């Protein structure tokens, strides 16, 4: 359960991530692949070699969906819906998988955003996270 | 502990640059602040209420110190990390109870860590290497609890 | 999330049990510190040796919880926010303990109510242990 | 895996009082029926819509069978598990590409089978060394992932 502090930490450093967010969405989804093997078994149909313009182009596709859940802190439940579904109906992503992709962004924010990157702001964006992983794996069952 | 040359040398040549003293520091430290339940374990630290009294925190900083002094002594001896860390395994289980798991949250905020540091430099290939590291410490670390 | 049908299989699951909640709370603790003792860190401050006294008496501390939380199934948060705020701030347990005693709950149910452990009220009581678990570990952080 | 004999014995007599046409079709039973994802990989093998459908479906049996026959088979491989489910594990990653995080509930739900068979019998100390069996395998099959 987010913070008001939270909230706007997420928000500023969301905020200057900017438009370079499918970039690191990409980087992100990259430095899972070779880190975290096992996840590949998700993405049998990629070109998951290093450069790839799927994976760079789906790296967009998560790093807006965030953009979206900060869009809509205040509801994310209902705003992810969709998402809900397909990583929880149709695609059942057991949640390790997103303590780890989690755990990248992370990684990868990190590397960008020095000065952003304070403790207190990796405090909340990992509590934005746990929490988009949470809604995104709650219609399980 | 797997990790091919290439990672081994991939490895130690970052490692070479680490400022220990503090990054030592701000790893528990962030360790800390992003988990905050683990603080349950320091008590004896005196304050620890903010994310700046903790940082600045000189035992936070001093005990960072000694925890990556096993760590670059781990890397010291990759193919013998059971041993090396037997004693501190043992220590961390009869003596202090501290439940494994927290050790792969310290390898992971430590990895966060060292991202923050060489940026760029911190490739995604050389983030495979230490994160085959902090997991093969943090399984040494399990390893004689009993 | 628990369905009626599950609700129902529950409720009649556990209802056998009946008299014996507790001396199967006791089997499953001390299941679990045999098969995974990393969770043995958590009672230091026990005696922890076959058939002890602590875990007897801890034993239906437990169970018991679980019968609160079977007859309030319909809203287990408010039924247990007391047990909340100790397992996620004072004791501050590790979520994934909290699969394993579920798995030693099963298993001691799944020994002693042969006939009842049907594979749809193993995957009911499997359901059920799992927001029981949930409810317990909310605000870990 | 690190295994005492107290407990490498355990586990032996046990199994071989198993009923492996019926212990392992309850197992993969209870899995596609406790776990509905898990029926993704298996829709080769016809209706499994009910539970009931998935307990009696001929397919299901005679598989869980064969999952039962290799984890026979780990039996008497116990010092050498990663050798034993090498060739599995390409299968499993290479062509049926499943999360190596399910191979730990089909255990499991194995250690739930037995002890439905067993009462008494299957004792906590026992339960114990079949959980480092079926821990064993698991890693055994995420070995060779890639
Ligand atoms: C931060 C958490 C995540 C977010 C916000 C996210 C977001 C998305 C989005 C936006 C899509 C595309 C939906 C569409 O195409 O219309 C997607 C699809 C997909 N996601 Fe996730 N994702 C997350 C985590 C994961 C992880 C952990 C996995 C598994 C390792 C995963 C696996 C997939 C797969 C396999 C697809 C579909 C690929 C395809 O068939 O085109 N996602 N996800
Ligand atoms: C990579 C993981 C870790 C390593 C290498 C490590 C290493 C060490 C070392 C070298 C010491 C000093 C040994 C001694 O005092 O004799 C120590 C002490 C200690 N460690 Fe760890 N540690 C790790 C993780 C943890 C974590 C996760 C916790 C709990 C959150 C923890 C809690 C403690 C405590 C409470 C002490 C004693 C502090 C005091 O009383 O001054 N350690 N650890
Ligand atoms: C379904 C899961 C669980 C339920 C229903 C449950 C219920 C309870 C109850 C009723 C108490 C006694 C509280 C009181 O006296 O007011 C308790 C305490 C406690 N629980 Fe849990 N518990 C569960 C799981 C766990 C887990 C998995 C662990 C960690 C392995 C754990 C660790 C503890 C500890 C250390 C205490 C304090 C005992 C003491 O110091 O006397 N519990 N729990
Ligand atoms: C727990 C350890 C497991 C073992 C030891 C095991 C064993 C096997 C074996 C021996 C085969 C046949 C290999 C051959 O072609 O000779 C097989 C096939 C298969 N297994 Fe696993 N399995 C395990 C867990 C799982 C998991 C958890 C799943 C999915 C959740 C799974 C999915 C499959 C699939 C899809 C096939 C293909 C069957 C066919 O030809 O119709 N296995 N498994």
């Amino acid at each position: 359960m987010l913070s008001p502090a939270d909230k706007t930490n997420v928000k500023a450093a969301w905020g200057k991530v900017g438009a370079h967010a499918g970039e690191y969405g990409a980087e992100a989804l990259e430095r899972m692949f070779l880190s975290f093997p096992t996840t590949k078994t998700y993405f049998p149909h990629f070109d998951l070699s290093h450069g790839s313009a799927q994976v760079k182009g789906h790296g967009k596709k998560v790093a807006d969906a965030l953009t979206n859940a900060v869009a809509h802190v205040d509801d994310m439940p209902n705003a992810l819906s969709a998402l809900s579904d397909l990583h929880a109906h149709k695609l059942a992503v057991d949640p390790v998988n997103f303590k780890l992709l989690s755990h990248c962004l992370l990684v990868t924010l990190a590397a960008h955003l020095p000065a952003e990157f304070t403790p207190a702001v990796h405090a909340s964006l990992d509590k934005f996270l746990a929490s988009v992983s949470t809604v995104l794996t709650s219609k399980y069952r | 502990v797997h990790l091919t040359p290439e990672e081994k040398s991939a490895v130690t040549a970052l490692w070479g640059k680490v400022n220990v003293d503090e990054v030592g520091g701000e790893a528990l430290g962030r360790l800390l602040v992003v988990y905050p339940w683990t603080q349950r374990f320091f008590e004896s630290f005196g304050d620890l209420s903010t994310p700046d009294a903790v940082m600045g925190n000189p035992k936070v900083k001093a005990h960072g110190k000694k925890v990556l002094g096993a760590f670059s002594d781990g890397l010291a001896h990759l193919d013998n990390l059971k041993g090396t860390f037997a004693t501190l395994s043992e220590l961390h289980c009869d003596k202090l109870h501290v439940d494994p798991e927290n050790f792969r949250l310290l390898g992971n905020v430590l990895v966060c860590v060292l991202a923050h540091h060489f940026g760029k430099e911190f490739t995604p290939p050389v983030q495979a290497a230490y994160q085959k590291v902090v997991a093969g410490v943090a399984n040494a670390l399990a390893h004689k609890y009993h």
